[PDB]
């Protein structure tokens, strides 16, 4: 249980905001 | 806690019934004619409705969470 | 690699309690707190 | 190589484990994560400082407002702990950083530096918390 990303959780961009 | 899911000495579905009773209930019936409605004859089974006491609805005021 | 995770009460929050630490909530605090449910295999033969 | 640079990266799941264990500034302080820019390009930034944003925001069920300090070589900026990426520095990205730090004039720290900062990520995972940390994390 270190890193359970399995990709991930939909990364937010810095531009997109 | 719940009602029971048969009658204990005739063997008869009354777990399905419970709710279908309080709404009977809710009209102006009479406790007797609920039961009859419910196709409930023998006494027997009539006593499951007629007696039960619904303590889940008690014990699920104790929510976990939220 | 397991921590012994616990639940906590009046927070219902997974905690990560290793030996020699307080138990605590690791939110709001909170003294009382209970243990999940087993791992291992549970069988009824309903009768 | 970016394969031993991904040993110090920094990944999301890893931050949230670490929002308010002290000693925050002296372990992160050396590392490098992968944070957005974006269409699908990144840029490997520094962990210079930790800054804190007044803009509140949740990641998943934690939630944190602080920020972080990050530079790519010049060009500096604040930055938030939700647009950082669990993706490992690829070539592109690694050459792209290594030609900002050679166009910047900062010298890439030496692998030994690498190698002595990595462990420390592991020794503050397995550190007892037997001080009053408990209390100030609550807080
Ligand atoms: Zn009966
Ligand atoms: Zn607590």
């Amino acid at each position: 249980t270190s890193t359970y990303g399995r990709y991930g959780s939909q990364t937010p961009m810095y531009g997109s905001g | 806690m719940i009602i029971p899911v048969r009658c204990f000495t005739c063997g008869k579905i009354v777990g399905n019934k419970w709710e279908a009773y309080l709404g009977l209930l809710q009209a102006e019936y009479t406790e007797g004619d609920a039961l009859d409605a419910l196709g409930l004859k023998r006494y027997c089974c009539r006593r499951m409705l007629l007696a039960h006491v619904d303590l889940i609805e008690k014990l699920l005021n104790y929510a976990p969470l939220e | 690699q397991q921590p012994m995770i616990y639940i906590c009460g009046e927070c219902h929050t997974e905690n990560e309690i290793k030996s020699r630490d307080p138990i605590r909530c690791r939110e709001c605090g909170y003294r009382i707190m209970y243990k999940k449910r087993t791992k291992r295999l549970v069988v009824f033969d309903a009768r | 190589l970016p394969e031993e640079l991904n040993r110090v990266r920094l990944s999301r799941h890893k931050l949230e484990r670490w929002c308010h264990m002290p000693f925050f500034a002296k372990t992160v302080t050396g590392c490098f994560v992968r944070i957005g820019i974006g269409k699908p390009v990144y840029r490997v930034a520094e962990i210079t400082g930790v800054v804190e944003t007044a803009k509140v925001y949740q990641l998943g069920g934690t939630r944190t407002n602080k920020g972080l300090q990050l530079r790519h070589g010049n060009d500096q900026r604040v930055f938030r702990l939700e647009f950082v990426s669990n993706q490992e520095f690829t070539e592109s990205e690694f050459m792209k950083w290594k030609e900002a730090m050679f166009s910047a004039g900062m010298q890439l720290p030496t692998l030994d530096e690498i190698n002595k900062k990595e462990l420390s990520i592991k020794e503050a995972l397995n550190y007892k918390f037997n001080d009053q940390d408990i209390e100030e994390i609550v807080k």
